[PDB]
């Protein structure tokens, strides 16, 4: 279901927004989870360009530069 | 109610008919004002999932 | 102890005066210079929780309304950066030694 | 007919005669508080009762007792006006006599000493105005009446949702006025449970044990007895013949040598009748039938002394054997039937973990206060303290009454605590409900809904104060020395005063009166709320309680309620409604005895009204008032249907009584959909007063009542002739019949002049009377704001045309002619109170001095030498009202600033400019200035000028008082002297002061001279004391806050007229916002050449169904017609005859109305004036549901010279060509609500910022930016705009760096952003890291 | 940080932290004094409780702040925030360079612009104004520029006209639902304090004129100007993202205009005559010779682009009315005359714009829509449409329907009195007859009102 599917999100900063904050922070903190951003909500939170639309050019150019030569 | 409103707005409505109309009105406002919130909650869940 | 001492007097004098002792009333009753009532009475107060809710029950809390007075307006900072260009311009208008002496 | 009615009369359509007339609308507010503060020689509610409750206070066993004698309320420190100006609270000191007695140690009780401390002072309790308002800080405030669940017992269902097996459940709830809740409830296994408050569930019987009931007596209480006899041998039984109903024979039922019932044959009414008439008391039963039967009492073996069976145990064939051989003849069993009498309590015992009283008390004490070790004295103390203590528990009178009544008892009044009988009875009733006999009540019913009011609540808060003072008194009486302390040293002031102050000051029900409007005031003062303390919440309660109930009829207005977060959680009080004796809501009705409708009034409560059949406000009867039709629409029990001719017990009093004063003010309400009517009566309260109070041209007839009953106007105390009329005051000379013998008199009314209201509007009274005019008692002397000649004018009616005009009227949009803004009719006067505070900083005191760093001569011009703006000086945004300067030393400048100062030789001041300046954009004229000073700080120049001025004005006023009064008295002495010793010319020669010597012949008139002497001298000295007091009140330094030395308040009166963006609406729920203000040139006009004021969009009419707004238009036009004709005949100056004729013709109108009319009126001087008042238009009254009809309107239009259609030809003011089709033009009453556009309008570029998180915040009333939310973010996300969003949440807001770096680029001409990281997230990092959580920013 | 009256205010964390310190220090003391176990244990538990209360309060005891009942806010409560789940980005954030106010109509506007109050635009664009004033050298320095605009010297208004021109502003309404809740417009400087908003856009905002307010935001960075103009612009969204149907559809007054325009009565001035073209049709109408609605043959030239990217032309005598003829002047190019020859209801008037879009492209559709609005308002105003009390016609047969249906209920009632029908079945019966009656009256008044 939609409310169930929204539960799983790779980015923990994103999850901390609309889910229960405490649990997300703990449960992420134990596994040492590393948030790579890559999404909208998280990038909005951290205050940089949205990885879509006008910003899609930037992130792409950054995404390919990443994990590369 | 098995005794409808036999009058209309062009004519006058008496005490009873108006009093009975009142419930329909209040339930209308309440229901719509609530469905706004339901809609919002739904859009929330939706953008969260997408 | 001083503060408490003031409270004691304020108690009897509350109904005794039927209203309450004037701000300078408890002052004569107490030994010291007696204008100290204001200072002591003020500093004795406990700070208010910055989380104290105000209005609507909404998340507006007292602390949300406390502005930064230590900041500097942009409408000013612009004029600082401008004034630099101003005095720097006008210091190019004198002899290099007058400029050196004035910049010094 | 009254005197201001001769001035103007409202033509009244409608048929139904008014049997009862609208009472005082402020009734509730005044009555309640009237009961709160008062001396009642018994426990009836008041300060007396609340005293008698917590008193007398005795110490703990020490035999030192403090009792209560009597109390009094001293005269207010300041009166209402002065209290309003100064800002203090209008209150009276509470002085209460206490008696401290000390009993000799080891009594027979007698006192060593008893000191009576004379009236120790506790608190100052606020006082209610004659208008039903309170003044807390310089501000009129209203306390809303409350609606809650009445104290008593209540039986509910909770069917459906629980457990989804159906089966329902049945629960009872005992709700005290004060103290813990006692709840009883079943469960799916039919086990009776009990819980105190909302706490842990416990098996019901566990409470009974705590009342000292052993199991045997619980069974003896809740079950009947089935008797078993072993007589001769083998099992007989006692049979009550009714017991066999609802059961099938388990064996051969036979006795008396005759077989009544066989095996397998169910026992019906036939078998039962046979048994009853053949009278079979005892029958023979098998030994196996008792296999299921539960034994009643305990059973032991007489010989062995051992328990054979415990009470409430299931017998078996073997157990019967073991108790039979022991010599037991009789066995008592429970009477149990799964249909009729349920075996509930029995099974309740089996789930009961306890045994004896102490056990139950342990399990209760450990329930209420768990985790801590239980004690015997502790459990006993607690349990006795819960429902059985006079201290901790009361249902009071309403509670006890509803309790006993719901239990079908006799006594309507009783103890305020619970008795074992009470709990037991309630349980019995619940079990009876589960058994099928009896029904469950419902919460929404107004018989279960009780109404409080200011007095009762204030009593409660004062009570709380008294308990917290009680603890103190006992605490002190613990260690006390005998004769030193007295009832002062114990009882404090602050606790009680702060209880009451915390109530009136801040409570959800205590609120600033909404005074922009008389209707607003009066409709606020009658208001109900289910919110606040002891009530539900919006989040808590669902649609059931919000919804309209059949019981709301005549009590609560169905159509006036707020539309929003709380709907139906407020409502309003109806027109004729009254608080019941017990506090319920009751309504007026007409008693129909036999076949006649009697005009005797009868008040019926929600439960009273229930069984009776009540007729309709609208019905046809005639002559003797017998019902014409053989059947008429009526409502009897919770429903409405056709009822037979003579059935009906009662009839509605008025056509109005269903609605409220607000709804009753909507003309042609019957023609409007309930939603729009709601919105209409909702907005009508928002109408800002106008400059010229107009009058409604279309009306109801309630407006008179609203105008008068609300304190906005000035009503004659006594009738007489006006001696003096000024825009300031009004002096009336009283008639002798209404006049008291002593003091003679005249009534002097001091009118309220221009002053600040709560909404910052202008409240100003104007005299409606002229020099030397007859006035009758209860007549309007002066109108207030938005009232005209005793009626209520909330706005101004105007010529309106329905037609689309070039889209400028597009949605609700309103298109208004320039004629309107020019005529200054919709103009409004605002009175704003601005303040300037002189505080104290460690750097130094702040000065109000007129010497201000960095201001021109034009700036310091408008200020006097002292620094305060002159009275009457017109000001705009930026102008300095009060010069103020605060020390800030050592500016700490920089190199180039130092060079700058070096060259230009300027001394940068040690003082910064704090001066109060008029807020940006607002402009008005200064109507007043006040200066408050700390007691002991020297008053400055201006403030002193003000003080001397006020002093002189005071002396002048008081002197005027004494002069008019004295003249008034001596004028009576002159008149009495002339009887019995008349000398006319002789008497007025000698000095008036020497008159009192001359006597009279023996008579009562000598004693009258005596009276006038006494009262004369009384006034003479009263003047003196009043002057002294006034002077002292002027000169005393008002007490201020800590740190503030002095305060200067300037009062600005702004005059705003009307502009596009303002909100406007009719009474019908039709909104609009003025779009363009069009020239008189472009206005659609008729053939006569007369333009139209406003052009409404017709498209708004059909969809939202309010057809009344159209009728209101039509009749309005018609009204104006009758005006215009008269306006011509007065301009013709025909004569009194023609005018009289036409006016009478108007006032009759064709047949059957209740109005009556003139020629009792003086044919010349009185009639011409009426005609003069009618020439603007002819005022009409359309009763709420009794209102006019199409035919009547069209007929009035015939008298008008105007068409039946209500539509005419109109020509575009632009092209001059005609308009195809006729358009509806008429006169609609239109209100200006205060949404006015130059309040709402806000703009910000770069303002101040919040400290905790750096974010835009208004500190100057320079507004914080608009809040960009999640949805707006999504909206930006749907578009491809990243940069708009980034700049939105980074540089424009949260980035302490990026914002300024942006500003410099915006001015440089470079549009870019160098964003950085938003401070919110940057703070969140620190907040997270503050815990044991390490959050880092990786890589690059 | 300090307050007025010399009062202080501080976060609750201090109250918490302080505690944790005190007890901690005390514990240290209790170690150096060699206290018994029972004591140092209690102190340890207390330290645990204090730290717990500091980090996340409410998971043990819920400690209360000094002198105040309300539980003190801990660090977890600082992080969580409130209003359900909102993290201060989520609930909202205050933003500079913005504003708001009551909104009004402004039908004169092109669809791409909006009326902006002068004062608002002044306070909003203030930094731009400052920079532009000294760019041309009308102000010595930034300070002097401030003094100039604060004095509202006459020269600044023109400079504002400069900074406004190509520089869009974002408009937003209160319940933002879909992306059309925010749209970019070109500002038009307007005297008065109200914002003017193009009528055709009123549908997308769901904005009535009854006092709804709108907010404005300034697109500061260049990228924001181009984002606003190329994305959030009004003219760039003519279609709902939910479905390809036009959201720019004419609303009410306008459609009553076009409806009243192309419609025909049976007999009216100029009926049957013939005219050379729409020009002289309008010329016939305005002069008062011919009625707005009359059956008439007129020669028209329509176009079809049905060639390859190429407009074909054809002329004929069309049987139409005067109104449709006049209206045809607006219809651009390749649209057939068939589209305006009908009655033009709200539904057809939409498909007009739609077909126009799917055929001629964006720009012609935009300008078309504008024209449709203008002419709609104009002609609707000309029409003199109104509403009277006699405009609502009740059926003559109403009372009779009521009476017969009233006979039915007393029939079924008489049947219940005699037990011929059960209570419930009775109820259903009576309710059915009343419903049927309602339908009858409805279909009476519908016929009478419609064709009479
Ligand atoms: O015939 N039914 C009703 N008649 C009726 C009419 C007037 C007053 C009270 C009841 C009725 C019964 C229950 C509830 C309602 C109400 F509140 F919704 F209007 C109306
Ligand atoms: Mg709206």
């Amino acid at each position: 279901g939609i409310t169930k599917a929204s539960l799983a999100t790779e980015s923990f900063i994103s999850a901390a927004s609309f889910q229960e904050t405490t649990r997300v922070l703990t449960e992420a903190a134990v596994a040492g989870k590393r948030d790579e951003l890559r999404g909208l909500k998280e990038n909005v939170i951290v205050g940089r360009l949205i990885p879509a639309g006008t910003g899609y050019a930037y992130h792409q150019d950054r995404m390919r530069r990443r994990a590369a030569g | 109610i098995e005794t409808p409103i036999t009058a209309n707005f062009r004519e006058g409505l008496n005490v009873l008919q108006y009093f009975i109309s009142t419930h329909g009105a209040r339930k209308g406002l309440a229901d719509t004002a609530l469905k706004t919130a339901n809609s919002g909650y739904l859009t929330r869940r939706l953008v969260d999932v997408a | 102890e001083t503060i408490n001492k003031l409270n004691r007097i304020s108690r009897q004098m509350l109904q005794e005066m039927g209203r309450e002792p004037t701000p300078e009333e408890l002052a004569e009753r107490m030994l010291m210079p007696e204008d100290k009532i204001r200072k002591v009475l003020k500093i004795a107060k406990e700070p208010i929780s910055m989380e104290t809710p105000i209005g609507d029950d909404e998340d507006s809390h007292l602390g949300d309304f406390i502005e930064d007075t230590t900041l500097e307006l942009p409408l000013d900072s612009a004029t600082t950066e401008s004034l630099r260009a101003a005095t720097h311009d006008v210091l190019a208008g004198l002899t290099a030694r007058e400029a050196k002496v004035l910049r010094m | 007919y009254s005197y201001t009615e001769k001035k103007r009369i409202r033509k009244d359509f409608g048929k139904r005669p008014q049997v009862l007339d609208v009472p005082y609308l402020l009734s509730i507010q005044l009555d309640s508080f009237q009961k709160f503060i008062e001396q009642d020689p018994e426990g009836q509610y008041g300060l007396e009762a609340a005293f008698r409750s917590v008193f007398p206070i005795q110490s703990y066993s020490g035999n030192s007792e403090l009792q209560y004698v009597s109390y009094r309320l001293g005269e207010p420190v300041f009166d209402v006006q002065e209290c309003q100006i100064r800002g203090v609270t209008y209150s009276a000191p509470l002085r209460v006599k206490l008696r401290l007695v000390i009993y000799e140690r080891e009594a027979p009780e007698g006192t060593v000493k008893d000191i009576k401390e004379q009236e120790v002072y506790m608190g100052e309790i606020p006082l209610m105005t004659d208008n039903g308002t309170f003044v807390i800080n310089g501000t009129e405030r209203v306390i809303v009446s409350q609606l809650h669940r009445s104290p008593g017992v209540f039986f509910d269902s909770d069917k459906g949702k629980t457990h989804s097996s159906g089966k329902v459940l049945y629960n009872a709830r005992i709700i005290p006025y004060r103290g813990s809740w006692l709840d009883f409830e079943f469960d799916p296994k039919d086990n009776l449970f009990v819980r105190i408050d909302r706490r842990r569930k416990l098996p019901a019987t566990i409470i009974l044990r705590a009342l000292n009931y052993t199991t045997e007596q619980i069974l003896d209480l809740f079950f009947e007895k089935v008797i078993f006899e072993i007589r001769d041998n083998k099992l007989q039984m006692e049979l009550v013949p009714e017991r066999l109903r609802g059961e099938t024979a388990s064996f051969d039922i036979e006795a008396n040598g005759k077989v009544y019932v066989e095996k397998g044959r169910r026992i019906t009414a036939r078998h039962i009748r046979q048994l009853e008439k053949d009278d079979v008391k005892l029958i023979e039963v098998p030994v196996e039938y008792i296999a299921g039967k539960v034994v009643a009492k305990d059973y032991i073996d007489e010989s062995t002394g051992e328990l054979i069976c415990a009470a409430n145990m299931e017998l078996s064939l073997d157990l019967l054997a073991k108790l039979s051989q022991s010599g037991h003849k009789r066995i008592e069993t429970l009477f149990t039937n799964d249909l009729d009498h349920g075996p509930y309590i029995s099974e309740t015992l089996r789930v009961d973990p306890t045994n004896d009283r102490l056990s139950a008390l342990v399990e209760i004490y450990r329930m209420m206060r768990p985790g801590e070790p239980p004690t015997r004295e502790a459990a006993e103390s607690l349990f006795e303290n819960l429902f059985f203590s006079e201290d901790r528990y009361d249902l009071s009178a309403v509670g006890r009454m509803k309790f006993n009544r719901s239990l079908l008892r006799e006594e309507i009044e009783g103890s305020g605590i619970l008795s074992k009988d009470d709990i037991i009875d309630v349980m019995k009733k619940l079990i009876d409900i589960r058994n099928g006999k009896g029904e469950v009540d419902d919460i929404d019913h107004l018989g279960n809904r009780r109404i409080r009011s200011v007095g009762e609540m204030a009593e409660n808060q004062f009570r709380v104060g008294l308990v917290r003072v009680e603890r103190a008194v006992k605490e002190r009486l613990s260690l006390g020395d005998l004769d030193t302390l007295m009832p002062q040293d114990m009882i404090n002031a602050k606790p009680i005063s702060a209880a009451v102050k915390e109530f009136f000051g801040s409570s959800q029900l205590s609120q600033f009166m909404d005074q922009n409007n008389p209707l607003s005031e009066i409709t606020h003062k009658r208001r109900i709320s289910a919110l606040g303390p002891g009530g539900l919440t919006r989040e808590r309660a669902g649609f059931e309680v919000r919804d309209v109930h059949p019981t709301h009829y005549g009590r609560v207005c169905p159509i006036e309620t707020p539309e929003g977060p709380n709907i139906g959680l407020i409502n309003s009080l109806s027109v004729y409604a009254q608080t019941n004796e017990y506090g319920f809501l009751e309504t007026p009705y007409r008693k129909v005895t036999d076949g006649v409708v009697t005009d005797e009034i009868h008040y019926l409560s929600a439960i009273e009204e229930g069984n009776y059949v009540i007729a309709q406000a609208n019905s046809n009867l005639d002559e003797e008032g017998h019902f014409v039709e053989d059947l008429v629409t009526c409502r009897s029990k919770g429903e409405s249907s056709l009822f037979s001719r003579d059935q009906v017990d009662y009839m509605d009093v008025s056509t109005q009584q269903v609605v409220s004063v607000g709804a009753s003010l909507i003309p042609f309400l019957e023609h409007d959909d309930a939603n729009r009517a709601l919105m209409g009566a909702n907005m009508q309260r928002q109408a800002v007063p106008t400059l010229r109070a107009d009058k409604p041209l279309v009306g109801t007839g309630m407006e008179r009542a609203v105008a008068v009953d609300s304190g906005v106007t000035a009503v004659a105390k006594r009738g007489g002739v006006v001696q003096y009329v000024d825009a300031s005051r009004i002096v009336i000379k009283v008639n002798e019949d209404e006049m008291y013998p002593g003091e003679a008199g005249i009534d002097i009314y001091n009118l309220t002049k221009y002053t600040r209201s709560n909404q910052n509007t202008c409240i100003n009274q104007m005299p409606c009377v002229s020099l030397g005019e007859p006035v009758e008692r209860g007549d309007v002397l002066a109108d207030g704001p938005s009232t005209d000649l005793g009626e209520l004018a909330l706005g101004q009616n105007m010529r309106v045309a329905f037609m689309p005009w070039n889209g400028y009227n597009f949605e609700d949009s309103i298109l208004v002619s320039e004629r309107v803004v020019q005529e200054d009719r919709f103009t409004t006067i605002h009175i704003q109170e601005l303040a300037c505070v002189s505080r104290d900083t460690k750097l130094g005191p702040e000065e109000i001095t007129a010497d201000i760093p960095n201001v021109g001569e034009a700036a310091l011009s408008k200020l006097d030498e002292s620094g305060i703006v002159y009275i009457g000086a017109e000001v705009t945004g930026g102008d300095i009202l009060v010069g103020k300067v605060t020390p800030k030393g050592e500016t700490q400048l920089t190199p180039e600033e130092k060079l700058l100062r070096a060259i230009f030789g300027e001394k940068a001041s040690d003082v910064k400019d704090s001066s109060l300046r008029v807020p940006n954009g607002v402009s008005g004229t200064v109507i007043d200035v006040q200066v408050f000073t700390r007691d002991g700080v020297e008053k400055d120049k201006r403030a002193l000028e003000i003080e001397e001025m006020q002093l002189k004005q005071a002396k002048k006023d008081l002197s005027e008082e004494l002069q008019i009064l004295e003249a008034g008295l001596f004028s009576r002495i002159r008149a009495v002297l002339v009887a019995g010793g008349v000398e006319a010319e002789k008497l007025d020669k000698l000095p008036r002061d020497r008159w009192l010597e001359l006597g009279l012949t023996d008579e009562e008139k000598q004693n009258q001279l005596e009276q006038l002497a006494e009262q004369y001298d009384e006034l003479k000295h009263e003047f003196e004391k009043k002057l002294e007091a006034k002077r002292r009140k002027i000169t005393q330094g008002d007490d201020l806050a800590p740190g503030v030395l002095k305060i200067v308040k300037v009062y600005l009166a702004v005059k705003r007229r009307i502009q596009p963006g303002d909100k406007m609406a009719g009474r019908h729920g039709n909104k609009g916002v003025i779009s363009k203000i069009n020239p008189i040139e472009d206005m659609p006009y008729d053939e006569n050449g007369t333009p139209v004021d406003i052009v409404l969009n017709p498209l708004g009419v059909p969809s939202r169904m309010n057809i009344g707004q159209i009728l209101e238009t039509h009749l309005g036009m018609a009204a104006k017609g009758i005006g215009d004709k008269i306006n011509a005949m007065l301009k013709q100056q025909q004569e009194v005859a023609k005018l009289r004729e036409f006016i009478q013709r108007a006032y009759d109108l064709g047949a059957d109305v209740r109005q009556k009319v003139d020629l009792s009126t003086f044919s010349d001087e009185e009639v011409m004036r009426l005609a003069e008042n009618l020439r603007k238009g002819m005022p009409i009254a359309t009763p709420v549901f009794d209102g006019a009809k199409e035919a009547e309107i069209k007929e009035l239009l015939k008298l008008g010279d105007l068409p039946t259609s209500g539509q005419i030809r109109l020509y575009d003011g632009r092209t001059g060509e005609q308009f195809e089709r006729p358009v509806t033009v008429g006169y609609m009453y239109m209100l200006k609500l205060n949404h006015l556009v130059d309040d709402k309008m806000h703009a910000r570029s770069t303002g101040s910022y919040s400290l905790v998180t750096q974010q835009p915040l208004g500190g100057k009333a320079q507004f914080g930016g608009q809040r960009f939310g999640e949805m707006e973010v999504w909206a930006l996300e749907a578009y491809g705009a990243a940069y708009t969003l980034q700049e939105m949440l980074t540089v424009k807001s949260d980035d302490v760096n990026g914002r300024t770096k942006m500003y410099k680029n915006i001015v440089d001409g470079n549009h870019q952003m160098e964003p950085g990281m938003p401070e919110s997230f940057n703070v969140l990092l620190k907040e997270i890291r503050s815990l044991g959580i390490n959050i880092e920013l990786e890589d690059e | 940080v300090p307050l007025d009256g010399g009062r202080f205010a501080t976060s609750d964390l201090n109250d918490l932290y302080r505690r944790v310190i005190n007890r901690n220090n005390r514990l240290k003391r209790l170690l150096d004094l060699a206290a018994p176990d029972i004591i140092v244990r209690n102190e340890k538990r207390m330290l645990q409780e204090a730290v717990d209360a500091l980090l996340d309060n409410g998971r043990r005891g819920r400690a209360i702040t000094g002198s105040n009942k309300r539980p003190l806010k801990s660090l977890a409560d600082m992080i969580k925030g409130k209003q359900g789940r909102f993290r201060q980005n989520l609930l909202g954030k205050r933003v500079d360079y913005s504003g708001r106010s009551v909104i009004t109509v402004g039908p004169y506007l092109r669809l791409h612009q909006c009326g902006l109050p002068k004062k608002m635009a002044l306070e909003l664009f203030k930094p731009f104004i400052y920079g532009k004033l000294e760019l041309r050298g009308l102000a010595t320095t930034i300070k002097a520029a401030k003094k100039m605009v604060e004095r509202e010297e006459a020269v600044v208004w023109d400079i504002l006209d400069e900074v406004i021109r190509e520089h869009p502003v974002l408009l937003n309404r209160a319940p933002t639902l879909h992306r059309l809740g925010i749209q970019a417009f070109e500002p038009v400087l307007i005297e008065g304090k109200a914002i003017q908003l193009h009528p055709l856009v009123c549908a997308a905002y769901n904005a009535d004129f009854d006092g709804d307010q709108m907010a404005v935001h300034v697109p500061l960075t260049l990228e924001a100007q181009l984002e606003a103009r190329a994305l959030m612009m009004s003219t760039n969204n003519i279609l709902s993202p939910a479905n390809g149907e036009p959201i720019i559809v004419p609303s009410q007054d306008v459609v009553l205009g076009l409806y009243y325009m192309t419609r025909d009565c049976v007999n009216a001035k100029g009926e049957g005559m013939v005219l050379t073209g729409p020009k002289e049709a309008e010329r016939l109408y305005r002069s008062g010779l011919a009625s707005l609605h009359a059956r008439v043959k007129v020669r028209i030239t329509e176009y079809e682009k049905d060639a390859n990217g190429e407009l074909v032309a054809k002329t004929s005598l069309k049987d139409t009315t005067v109104g449709r003829a006049i209206l045809w002047m607006i219809v651009p190019k390749g649209l057939p005359y068939s589209i305006v020859n009908q009655a033009l209801g709200k539904k057809a008037i939409s498909k007009m714009l739609n077909t126009c879009y799917r055929i001629l492209g964006l720009k012609p559709t935009v300008i078309f829509a504008d024209q449709i609005m203008y002419t709609g308002f104009a002609y609707a105003a000309r029409s003199g449409a109104s509403v009277g009390i006699d405009d609502m016609v009740i059926p003559e047969k109403k009372h009779e329907i009521i009476s017969e249906a009233e006979a039915e209920v007393a029939e079924i009632q008489e049947q219940f009195q005699s037990g011929l029908v059960t209570a419930g079945e009775r109820y259903n019966k009576v309710i059915d007859i009343w419903a049927a009656a309602n339908d009858r009256v409805s279909k009476a008044m519908m016929d009478n009102l419609q064709t009479e």
